[PDB]
């Protein structure tokens, strides 16, 4: 046999050897996209995880667990594309102002086509209703309400199930309420049982936020390696 | 004042484009199909070329 | 007076799509009837490459049809040998999300893009033996969709921003900007001339653009969604486009109208990817039903079928001299097939 | 791109002796170490090699035993420990990087080396050793060879390298396909069997050694070596 | 009887050619998106033993064949002691890799970010290949001490001596084979049940809307910890037993076959409640068997 052929045979498994100790980090490291409109209070939640760039790249490390959270900095507002790169992740962050009800029907649209996207059908959305203060504040002004701009907020009541926080007004607690019935009726029409949303509500300063995700994606893990037990 | 701008652009490259000459679609068709069967020799996917030569 | 504009340029559409119907003398169907069928075109995998450690999304054929480069979501650009499978580099990326890559003639330089919207040059012959960043180029707004070598020193990239630009990478700035379509570019391919490029955009329409001369001498839209997928045709004269609508179209500058149009009622997926043979009888376009489909570019009947893959084909090239083609898809494996 | 050797000096029979090499401006792992030596007023003469990460090692079969080679990747530097030192071993030692692939250009650069005094397979016969020229002529080295070189995938393992008084052996062709940094005045040709080192035109810059080598095994053999004149 | 054997056999080796392929049907599915380590242990142990039925099956046909005439086939003791290591081998890999994958699951529903970031696919393999050698080192352990596997009562199978145990080795070699068995079963049986709580817990405690994976994991588990046992007790009581009671045992040797026989009854259907009982596979399997067909 060539010399030349067993040494690019030695350098050949060299380069193996490098690849799997990146597949390595790879596999140990999670994936997580942002996605929210300008309006979304996204920009204060990616700066406060303290613990013409197309592409943003944000680490943080919750409970040792180290998760990468990707945002799109400089794109056009088209999204059917470059869109399908961001598969096989670990989940994908949606962000919508909870408060502001005219933009909430484009936020809800955006969730409806993100959700519905054959590529990724597979990938859980995680949702975090973040300015529940100002929503709550709006709310209790009496000035605009949800009700004209959604006309099945005049028949919609409370659940029986629902848990308010101590010292919540029911006006409250119903608004945020059927916001996310709103978005859960949107998600689970055509769930397809493999991919389910996280609704949790947050504000600009909870601290818990990097908590919720931990814990949504502990849940998120848990269904791939039921699936794959189960060989769907 | 771009809209007024984009327009005008549009119309001149509408202009400057509907000048080019255009032949029929048998010559092209001819020419693909001499083409083709030219360097159809010279495909081993088209014609299975021996392993020894692979 | 923009109403005006409006429908001054309506009156030329129609009557340059008058123009262009009054040459459609005959289809290219019933010039090709008489022809003899290719037959069955089976191919076998001679070859299957492994390493990478994410989905493969670009590919392409250097001078040689030996060396191939390709281009992972991992980070990663692998020299692959086809004929001992041997990894010749291993280039680490600083963006993982890289969309195109393409091997200059010289077979010195390879660039890659993606979301980053910056355009690294990697040079190969590097005489400190490791691989450098000649130049990291940047001013789009937008994903490089794809990358084309023109020379050791210039070269074209596509972006998201719905505008291409001609790099000179001595210097690292734009020569020249075209226009732009109404929608983002997806695609490149150059002319064997070196001197024409068509480009493909989100907008189902295709422009042919000149190097030297930044302007669009003619446009296509004969589709009717998305063109992902675009090739010159070997002789430079005609190009093909694959599109989302599960149809290619054969597009030919000379009589600059659509020829053929190869699609099937069983196909429903789209296409990802499309490569012409050396004779230019065989075509090979990658659909996202798992499965590669050969078509006849003269008789447009399907030839055989690559159902090697178990992800979506995502890009494949056919060498220079046509000995072997390569399909790339995202289960990580690129088989090199007859 | 340096390689610095150090280790050398006098030596009585039967010592040892550790001479090292300073690597610097490219990935010392990435390339293979090649020691060569040279006895005095005499042609090359291969020694150990070592791949890689340590991965693959070799020597010759007449310096098997004695010499052992190691190399340190963290440091950037190379060892090559001798034990058993004889008489014989009078010569001045070289190392020589060399990187493996298609289209590379293995033994491209080589050290300053480094002087050290004391007290079957195929080989390489030049049929010329000395030719004299003056400016304007043309010169031809011929080379035979006990085996063709010609491997069954078509690549021709033949190698040149050009010592110019005070310098270090030259690469001038690693395999018809001129090498990096040398003009295109040299040019080779021939059979797996038979090769021809042509120069158009012979320059105030070729006055040197010529010595070919043989790369189809790994164990190598330098020629007896065609000396230019001018 | 030969029968008897026969019909194990070709059952088995059906069961385990199908569960091989939808095995690697899977596994080409799923790399892709997970390590697909439940996968890769699934096809280890259903290869394992395949070949353990077509090499125990093909020994013991060619005994019965020879009209159990061991003098004359078997005189240097030779092929005693290889139906001596094929018995013992097959049996302790059949259990000692239906622990770790109990284990594996354990940790991959109960941790799931321990199980995806922390372990690699590279430490599967790993303990794969560290559960076949201590197996096959078992199974060879014997061979290694001065001794061999002696002719059964049966006349159809060698394996540890069971009848005229005089010195303490042979009873050492049961023992340690009865509690080989018994601790992988023991485990295996903690990590499911351990497994089936935490799923039925965390289940049964959410009423979001999920619950399609839960029940036929808990219904699997559940079926796998009961054939499991009821298969293996038997015997493994049996040689624990005769190791410790010696030859004063009551118990004959028809008992110690009916127990081989329902061992044998673990790995055909072992490949079965894995993966060949789950409705995709199951509905999968159907369909292209009545469209082929
Ligand atoms: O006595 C008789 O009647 C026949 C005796 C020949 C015995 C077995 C024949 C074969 C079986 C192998 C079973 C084997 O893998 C069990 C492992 C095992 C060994 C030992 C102790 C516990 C467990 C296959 O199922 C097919 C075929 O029947």
């Amino acid at each position: 046999l060539s010399a030349e052929d067993k040494a690019a045979v030695e350098r050949s498994k060299m380069i193996e050897k490098q690849l799997q100790k990146d597949k390595q980090v790879y596999r140990r490291t999670l994936r997580l996209l942002l996605l929210g409109a300008d309006n979304s209070g996204k920009s204060t939640i990616v700066k406060q995880m303290r613990i013409t760039s197309g592409i943003f790249e944000t680490k943080f490390q919750v409970d040792k667990v180290n998760f990468h959270m990707f945002d799109v900095g400089a794109q056009r507002d088209e999204r059917r594309k470059w869109i399908q790169c961001f598969n096989d992740v670990t989940a994908i962050i949606f962000v919508v102002d909870s408060s502001d009800y005219n933009r909430l029907q484009e936020a809800l649209n955006d969730f409806k086509s993100i959700w519905n996207n054959r590529w990724l059908r597979t990938i859980s959305v995680i949702l975090f209703l973040n300015k529940q203060d100002l929503l709550a504040e709006k709310v209790l002004a009496g000035k605009s309400k949800i009700e004209d701009y959604f006309p099945e907020f005049a028949r919609y009541t409370t659940p029986e199930d629902a848990t308010p926080e101590p010292g919540e007004d029911p006006r409250v607690t119903r608004a945020k309420y059927f916001i996310r019935k709103e978005f859960v009726d949107i998600s689970t029409a055509s769930g397809d049982g493999r991919h389910i949303c996280y609704p949790h509500f947050t504000c600009s300063v909870d601290t818990e936020n990097a908590r919720r995700i931990f814990n949504d994606c502990k849940d998120i893990i848990l269904q791939m390696n039921l699936r794959e037990y189960n060989l769907v | 004042t771009a809209s007024i701008a984009q327009a005008r652009k549009l119309v001149e490259q509408l202009k400057m484009e509907a000048n080019i000459d255009r032949i029929k679609v048998s010559k092209a068709a001819a020419d693909l199909m001499a083409y083709c069967e030219a360097h159809a020799k010279e495909d081993p996917l088209l014609t299975p070329v021996p392993a020894s030569e692979n | 007076e923009l109403d005006q504009l409006r429908q001054e340029a309506e009156q030329l559409k129609n009557q340059i799509r008058d123009a262009r119907k009054a040459c459609a003398d005959a289809t290219l169907s019933q010039i090709t009837n008489n022809i003899d069928p290719v037959g069955r075109i089976q191919m076998r995998t001679r070859r299957t490459l492994r390493g990478h450690l994410a989905k493969i999304y670009a590919m392409h054929w250097g001078t040689d049809s030996r060396l191939l480069v390709s281009a992972s979501q991992d980070g990663k650009l692998i020299i692959w040998d086809s004929y001992t499978t041997n990894k010749v580099h291993a280039i680490p990326l600083r963006s993982s999300w890289v969309m195109t890559c393409a091997y200059a003639p010289s077979g010195n330089y390879v660039a890659c893009g993606g979301l980053d919207n910056i355009c690294s040059i990697y040079n190969l012959k590097t005489r400190e033996g490791n691989v450098r960043v000649s130049r990291e180029l940047a001013g789009h707004t937008g994903y490089l969709s794809c990358c084309r070598f023109l020379d050791d020193n210039q070269i074209v990239t596509s972006s998201g921003d719905t505008t291409c630009a001609l790099w000179d990478i001595e210097t690292g700035q734009q020569t020249t900007t075209f226009t732009g379509h109404t929608g983002d570019v997806m695609s490149l391919s150059l002319a064997p001339d070196t001197r024409l490029f068509v480009s493909g955009a989100c907008d189902a329409s295709a422009k042919l653009w000149d190097v030297r001369e930044g302007m669009c001498r003619q446009t296509f839209t004969g589709h009717e969604s998305d063109i992902n997928a675009i090739c010159f045709f070997p002789n430079g004269n005609a190009f093909a486009t694959g599109s989302d609508d599960a149809t290619c179209r054969l597009f030919d500058l000379r009589a600059d109208q659509e020829l053929m149009t190869y699609s099937h009622d069983n196909i429903i997926c789209g296409i990802t990817s499309v490569s012409f043979s050396k004779s230019g009888r065989l075509l090979l376009a990658g659909y996202d039903d798992f499965n590669c489909n050969v078509w006849d570019a003269l008789k447009a009947d399907r030839a055989g079928v690559l159902a090697g893959h178990d992800n979506r084909v995502s890009c494949l090239g056919v060498t220079d001299d046509g000995m072997a083609v390569a399909t790339g898809s995202w289960d990580s494996f690129l088989k090199i097939w007859n | 791109v340096q390689l610095v050797e150090s280790g050398g000096g006098l030596v009585q029979p039967g010592g040892s002796r550790k001479l090292s090499c300073s690597a610097s401006g490219f990935a010392f792992s990435s390339f293979g170490m090649h020691w060569v030596r040279q006895a005095p007023e005499k042609g090359l003469e291969w020694v150990a090699y070592i791949s890689s990460g340590s991965g693959t090692i070799y020597y010759a079969d007449t310096v098997k035993g004695r010499f052992t080679i190691s190399r340190d990747d963290p440091k950037n530097t190379l060892f090559l420990q001798m034990t058993s030192l004889r008489s014989e071993d009078t010569a001045m030692y070289y190392c020589v990087r060399s990187i493996y692939y298609y289209g590379s250009s293995p033994f491209d650069f080589w050290g300053q080396g480094t002087t050290l005094t004391v007290s079957a397979d195929i080989v390489m016969t030049q049929a010329t050793s000395s030719v004299p020229v003056t400016p304007g002529e043309s010169v031809s080295i011929s080379c035979r060879s006990s085996k063709s070189l010609l491997h069954s995938n078509g690549n021709t393992y033949l190698y040149w390298f050009l010592q110019r008084p005070g310098q270090s052996p030259q690469l001038l062709i690693y395999r018809s396909n001129l090498a990096s940094g040398v003009p295109d005045r040299f040019s080779g040709s021939g059979s797996g069997t038979a090769f021809t080192l042509t120069i158009s035109r012979l320059e105030a810059e070729d006055v040197g050694v010529y010595y070919c080598m043989q790369h189809l095994e790994y164990p190598l053999t330098f020629g007896a070596g065609t000396k230019l004149e001018l | 009887s030969v029968f008897f054997s026969v019909i194990f056999m070709t059952v088995g080796i059906l069961s385990n050619s199908l569960a091989i392929a939808i095995l690697m049907k899977a596994y080409q599915r799923f790399r892709q998106k997970s390590k697909a380590s439940f996968l890769l242990l699934a096809s280890g142990l259903v290869i394992t033993d395949f070949f353990g039925h077509l090499i125990n099956g093909a020994i013991a046909v060619f005994v019965y064949a020879s009209d159990k005439e061991w003098i004359r086939f078997d005189q240097s003791n030779v092929l005693c002691s290889i139906f001596g290591i094929c018995m013992v081998f097959s049996g302790l890999c059949p259990l000692l890799l239906g622990s770790v994958m109990a284990i594996e699951r354990c940790i991959g529903v109960t941790k799931p970010i321990f199980h995806s970031t922390k372990i690699t696919s590279k430490h599967v393999k790993m303990m794969l290949s560290g559960v076949c050698l201590f197996a096959v080192f078992i199974a060879l352990l014997p061979i290694l001490g001065h001794r061999d596997y002696k002719i059964q009562a049966s006349r159809t199978w060698c394996f540890y001596n069971t009848e005229d145990i005089k010195d303490w080795e042979d009873r050492f070699y049961l023992l340690l084979f009865s509690f080989l068995g018994l601790l992988a079963l023991g485990v295996s049986l903690l990590c499911n049940a351990i497994t089936g709580i935490t799923l039925l817990r965390v289940k049964f405690k959410s009423q979001q809307h999920g619950r399609s994976h839960h029940l036929e994991m808990v219904i699997q588990l559940l079926a796998i910890m009961c054939v499991s046992c009821i298969c293996w007790s038997p015997f493994l009581v049996t040689m624990a037993n005769i190791g410790i009671n010696g030859n004063h045992s009551l118990e004959t040797c028809e008992t110690t076959l009916f127990a081989l026989r329902m061992a044998t009854w673990n790995q055909i259907l072992d490949p079965w409640v894995y993966i060949l009982l789950r409705k995709a596979v199951l509905k999968n399997l159907y369909k292209l068997a009545s469209q082929c067909c």
